[PDB]
RNA sequence: AAACUUUAAAUAGGUAGGAUGGCGCGGCUGCUUCGGUGAGCCGUGCCAUGGAAUCGGGUGCUCCAAGUGGGCCAUUUUUGGUAAGCAGAACUGGCGAUGCGGGAUGAACCGGAAGCCGGGUUACGGUGCCCAACUGCGCGCUAACCUAGAACCCACAAAGG
RNA sequence: AUCAACUAGCCCCGAAAAUGGAUGGCGCUGAAGCGCGCGACCCACACCCGGCCAUCUGGGCGAGUGCCAUGCCCCGAUGAG
């Protein structure tokens, strides 16, 4: 309404990919859900209930209420000044799961297994990440060095 | 101040020989310039 | 005179100067307008625990 | 005071040796490069880009001619390299520092 | 004394990465006012001529050359590219000097001034010392030449500091060459 | 090819980076399953070196209420227009509400934002006189018998000889 | 010894408006123009130290020799409208 209807300006964003048009691959339909996992919501063109407004097309979000061919999810908007966590209802075939946690779940246990690991031996360890800092020193075992001088300049 | 046996032996001859040397090899490759023997249109203007 | 106007310049800086309010993340969050059926049976058992 | 002197020589006094032990054997040595950077904020602070008000004031350069000590990290410099107009830094040395 | 340039040799490569484990080795010679502005140009060379950038690149080694003899004087030639108003172009110059490093310094004045050419423009494709009996150009041949003798056209009157200048003097001052 | 696209950037967008986490035990369900099967909750016991960098008290919660709702300029993206010191948008900053140093003079160009003083040093910009600072040290080109030329915006010059 | 083309710096031709007239003015010509530099130097209410005012923050002061306690003392930052 007000000049822009439920689906406007959206003649590439709810577009299938090119060859990848047709029929639903059953892997969408049989990837379950649980209360609290992260899943992001693209939109598909073929399927058209359940379907999201063009604005939670590309977000992310954690299913906070799963009914049967619908997944409930709860996603910051920001209007204003201020956040609302929007709550919507997209059917199953609008949503993948996330892979943003697989590797913070992962590191979770390979962190909890150097802890116990640690409380065997002397119990002192620091189970954190650095970003990459100063790289050390070191020789290089000395090859043939290519010189390389600017080009001169040929019009054609 | 009366010509003492200020700074004396510090190290032998084959020793300072070898650090020259290198030295010198090590400048030999740090002045080394181009071929010049890939750009066939200025060879004349490059002189080579 | 054209009474008809609009820009958005200015408006990042209403909406940043007192922050974006995040709504403070709650434990035991909200089940308000979840899943009937399974909102009776969750109230069912807290009914008749121990 | 006493030991950190000398460990300070040992290490100044140990990159040259290292730099000619690997000129003398042939390739060369490649000092490992500096940890910490001093970095003094050198414009002033109007008509400033609401990231770069942010990004400095998250550096503690809050005010014209300020100077302050940062790890290098792949965050931080690249921190640096959104502010680069608004800073001066570089490897401070033991006489800077002290 | 103090010299407005200095030619550095550069020596970097790309980073490690799992294949080509040792990437290979790349020199240069370039011109610059010191360290840091001599790496920042040698990652511009590698990265429009060898495509290495600075944040996938790694630097080894930058020495500063100096010169064999500075006592005396070497007829230098210098092939330089440079960028006009309307295009690029490419140039042969030929200087007496003392030093390579002073004829850099004499070579960035000159395309500052017979072309209004800046530094960010110039590029030294090669350098080189053109002895006596081999240069081109006239400027420099002409002064080929014992038992060479000419008079001082051009000598500015000038007291030896600026303490024995004053406003007033008596004499009109006796020029003669 | 603005109302064409296989491909497809940069900047900008979202989410996660633990104490609001997990595992054991024994319980509830009127949901779920062929079914202790799951889903969730409930009680209890254990763990969990604080889970990238940096920074730092917070709108964290609420009440009452003011003024405002004529905007304008700039760098960049951009629509109409031949264009406009024009009309309409996007990101940010400025003026409006703001002095001060520079651009001779200027609301928004450059520097920079301030209690009242003493001392030192600078930014922008300059050192021939007006006018505080060099008729400084160097190297080139220009000789204008048209008012040669001489500051980011900025007070233009074109095709062409 | 030289011939031709191309190219690009400054200058010139291209280049015309009405009050007298504006590189800000005078003037400037191994510049006091143009391009690049080097040593210093001059300049803001900007940065630093120091004194003072105020606001804010944080402290001290009772078997009281005890105080406009609504006070005094100390520390720190800040100051556009
Ligand atoms: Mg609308
Ligand atoms: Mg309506
Ligand atoms: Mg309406
Ligand atoms: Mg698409
Ligand atoms: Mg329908
Ligand atoms: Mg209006
Ligand atoms: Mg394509
Ligand atoms: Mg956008
Ligand atoms: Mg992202
Ligand atoms: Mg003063
Ligand atoms: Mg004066
Ligand atoms: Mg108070």
């Amino acid at each position: 309404p007000a000049g822009h209807g439920l689906r406007s300006r959206t003649r590439d964003l709810f577009a299938r990919p090119f060859r990848k048009k047709g029929y639903i691959p059953l892997t969408t339909y049989l990837r379950t859900y649980k209360v609290g996992e992260h899943v992001d919501v693209k939109v598909n063109g073929a399927v058209h209930k359940g379907m999201p407004h063009k604005f939670y097309h590309g977000r992310t979000g954690r299913v906070w209420n799963v009914t049967k061919r619908a997944i409930g999810v709860e996603i910051n908007k920001q209007v204003g000044n201020r956040i609302i966590k929007k709550r919507i209802h997209v059917r199953v075939e609008h949503v993948q799961p996330s892979r943003c946690n697989e590797e913070f779940l992962q590191r979770k246990l390979n962190n909890d297994k150097l802890k116990a690991e640690a409380k065997v031996r002397g119990e002192v360890i620091s189970t954190k990440r650095q970003p990459a800092g100063p790289k050390p020193g070191f020789m290089v075992e000395g090859t043939t060095i290519e010189t390389v001088t600017p080009i001169p300049y040929d019009v054609v | 101040k009366e010509k003492i046996n200020s700074k004396r032996t510090k190290l032998s001859a084959e020793e300072a020989s070898k650090i020259k040397a290198a030295g010198k090899a090590w400048y030999q490759t740090m002045i080394s310039d181009s071929d010049y023997t890939e750009f066939d249109v200025f060879s004349k203007w490059l002189g080579v | 005179a054209k009474s008809k106007n609009h820009t958005a310049h200015n408006q990042s800086y209403k909406a940043h100067r007192n922050g974006i309010k995040k709504p403070k993340r709650q434990r035991q969050a909200s089940t308000k307008g979840m899943d009937p059926k399974f909102l009776r049976n969750l109230r069912y058992s807290r009914k008749h625990n121990v | 005071a006493e030991q950190y002197a000398g460990e300070y020589e040992a290490q100044d006094k140990e990159l040259v040796q290292l730099k000619r032990e690997a000129r003398m054997k042939g390739g060369f040595y490649v000092s490992p490069e500096a940890k910490l950077l001093f970095v003094v904020r050198i414009r002033g602070i109007n008509a400033m880009h609401p990231k770069t008000k942010k990004i400095l004031q998250l550096l503690r350069l809050r005010q014209i001619f300020n100077g302050v000590f940062l790890k290098v990290n792949k965050a931080t410099i690249n921190m640096l390299r959104r502010v680069e107009p608004y800073v001066a830094y570089g490897y401070p040395n033991l006489k800077s520092v002290r | 004394v103090a010299f407005r340039f200095h030619q550095y040799q550069v020596v970097g490569r790309a980073l490690p990465t799992p294949g080509d484990e040792q990437p290979k080795i790349y020199r240069m010679k370039l011109w610059a006012t010191n360290e840091v502005r001599a790496k920042s140009k040698f990652w511009y060379f590698l990265r429009k001529l060898k495509k290495v950038k600075k944040s996938n690149g790694q630097m080894l080694a930058i020495n500063e050359i100096f010169e064999k003899n500075p006592t005396t004087i070497k007829n230098y030639g210098i092939w330089l590219r440079y960028q006009s108003r309307t295009g690029y172009h490419n140039m042969y110059k030929e200087y007496r000097d003392t030093t390579l490093n002073g004829a850099v310094e004499q070579m960035y004045t000159e395309m500052a001034s017979r072309h209004r050419v800046r530094s960010p423009c110039i590029q030294i494709i090669k350098t080189a010392t053109v002895n006596f009996k081999l240069c081109k150009r006239d400027n420099t041949k002409q002064f080929h030449n014992s038992k060479i003798k000419f008079p001082l056209v051009y000598q500015k009157v000038r007291p030896p500091t600026r303490k024995l200048k004053t406003t007033y003097k008596a004499t009109r001052p006796n020029l003669f060459m």
